[PDB]
């Protein structure tokens, strides 16, 4: 819907400048929670286990592999 | 039986057991939020069901013209108008019980007397 | 037999990692264990 | 002597726990030893079926529905009788009894099958017994150049035939 929108932003005096919008972008958080690796992900996806462990991510985090960006910083 | 989500981050909570305090603690696999479980019920298969004959009701079922009309009354408002229609579930063993919906009391009632 | 709700209580005995093992053992005992009769024979009815 | 002490202690517990108190505790342990010594007379702790009959009588006592089994077992209904009874369906209680016979009647009816009834008339005549009890039925088989078949069967004996 990036065409039809128009902006009513109040100014300090109360002025309403018309800024015709051009595009709209959507942002999500990412790697907030120590994301995993595609390779070992494929090995979990394959039928090596009939069901993968429920706390397997907790065990990997206790191992310390692929930690958070904040923890690495 | 419902699937709770972590209030910090809308993700599927999983059950995991305390190692020593012997309680189910729904820990988030995304973030570190954890929550104790109200009941020891976790999983439920329910291999037999009989449900679905009733719902799908809108507040203006009678606004559609195609439903038939009768003269049995609603046993709350006593108005003689009604809308009747059969089960909304269709199995090969669903019953010929009927569902009667009125406009005055706006109420659903049946014709079974067992 | 005479209770109002017939119940079975079972546990795994061995001197973490419980749910999926117990679910698979549940699925196995439901799918495999014969009771009486002879398998590959189904519902049976009586004509006069 | 593990079983002959354990079941005696079980009957000690399930007779002291009654509202019918034991001031005749010597009579009640006489009842308990009589119960256990006829109980062994099936098995003598040498057969695996010993514990099953014990579980039947034990949880019939501790059932509640009914509690009146305690009163009738303390005021009569002697214990060497109640190995040879095997009346577990028959006792504790009678509403559950009449429930079971309604269930058995329902199952015996529902296990019966299809009984399509073959309406008869006297219009034709059989070939075997030559009776006019023709279980007639009508249907079309051949191509478009004809009407129906006039299928025939006799119901008095079983003779199927056809009319031209
Ligand atoms: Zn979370
Ligand atoms: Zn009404
Ligand atoms: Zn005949």
């Amino acid at each position: 819907n990036s065409d039809s929108y128009v902006l009513l932003s109040v100014e300090d005096d109360g002025s309403f400048t018309m800024i015709p919008a051009d595009k709209v972008y959507k942002f999500t958080a990412r790697n907030k929670y120590a994301t995993l690796t595609i390779d070992e992900a494929e090995k979990r996806m394959d039928k090596k286990s009939g069901e993968v462990p429920r706390w397997l991510m907790k065990h990997l985090d206790n191992i310390g592999t692929t930690t958070t960006r904040y923890d690495r910083t | 039986t419902t699937f709770r989500f972590c209030r910090d981050c809308n993700n599927m909570l999983y059950p995991r057991e305390d190692k020593e305090n012997n309680r189910l603690l729904f820990e988030c696999r995304t973030c570190s939020y954890v929550e104790e479980a109200g009941s020891p019920l976790v999983y439920r298969h329910e291999l037999i069901t009989n449900i679905g004959e009733t719902a799908g009701v809108v507040q203006d079922i009678g606004s559609d013209p195609t439903l038939p009309r009768s003269d049995r009354e609603c046993p709350k408002c006593h108005s003689r108008e009604n809308v009747f229609f059969q089960s909304q579930q269709r199995r090969k063993d669903t019953s010929m019980v009927l569902f009667f919906v009125c406009l005055s009391c706006s109420h659903i009632f049946t014709s079974d007397q067992k | 037999d005479n209770d109002e709700k017939l119940i079975i209580r079972c546990r795994v005995v061995r001197p973490a990692e419980e749910d999926h093992m117990l679910k698979k053992i549940e699925n196995t005992m439901l799918e495999n264990i014969t009771l009486r009769g002879v398998e590959n024979i189904e519902r049976v009815v009586m004509m006069k | 002597h593990k079983l002959r002490d354990q079941v005696l202690k079980a009957l000690y517990d399930v007779l002291a726990k009654e509202s019918e108190h034991p001031p005749q505790s010597i009579l009640h342990t006489a009842k308990a030893i009589e119960s256990e010594m006829n109980k062994v007379n099936n098995c003598d702790t040498n057969e695996a079926a010993y514990k099953a009959r014990y579980r039947i009588i034990y949880s019939n006592v501790i059932s509640k529905n009914n509690p009146d089994l305690k009163h009738k077992i303390a005021n009569g209904d002697i214990t060497p009788e109640f190995l040879a009874t095997c009346d577990a369906k028959d006792l504790a209680p009678a509403p559950l009894k009449q429930k079971i016979e309604e269930i058995a009647k329902q199952n015996l009816y529902n296990a019966q099958g299809a009984t399509i009834e073959r309406s008869v008339t006297d219009r034709f005549t059989c070939g075997k017994c030559k009776e006019k009890k023709v279980s007639y039925y009508q249907l079309q088989t051949r191509s478009a150049d004809e009407p129906l078949t006039t299928f025939c069967t006799c119901e008095a004996c079983g003779n199927r035939w056809k009319f031209s």
